[PDB]
């Protein structure tokens, strides 16, 4: 668990956690409870804060890119399956914003 | 898709 991963846990996982708009990406898009029957079809690589969060606390990643790119194909993924002014997509692009303001502050590894 | 999530 490198220190950048630990900021991942720490700071950007904690921050993003707290948003009003963050709880439809705490889980696995559900897509039987959802009437989404096509989304797995469409979405190939599902992603969401909880898996992500899982992994930083059971030292899955072996590198902070490794992590980003979780969140890169989490917001892409919602965006890929969604519409342009749906709920959801406002919601992640607000996330997005923080999120790309937090990595911004990462440390770096020493 | 997903509704009115607010």
């Amino acid at each position: 668990k490198t220190n950048q991963l630990q900021y991942m846990q720490n700071v950007v996982v904690k921050t993003l956690w707290k948003h009003q708009f963050a709880w439809p990406f705490y889980q696995p898009v559900d897509a039987i409870k959802l009437n989404l029957p096509d989304y797995h079809k469409i979405i190939k690589n599902p992603m969401d804060m909880g898996t992500i969060k899982k992994r930083l606390e059971n030292n899955y990643y072996w590198s902070a890119s490794e992590c980003m790119q979780d969140f890169n194909t989490m917001f892409t993924n919602c965006y890929i399956y969604n519409k342009p002014t749906d709920d959801i997509v406002l919601m992640a692009q607000a996330l997005e914003k923080i999120f790309l303001q937090k990595v911004a502050q990462m440390p770096q590894e020493e | 898709a997903k509704g009115l999530l607010l």
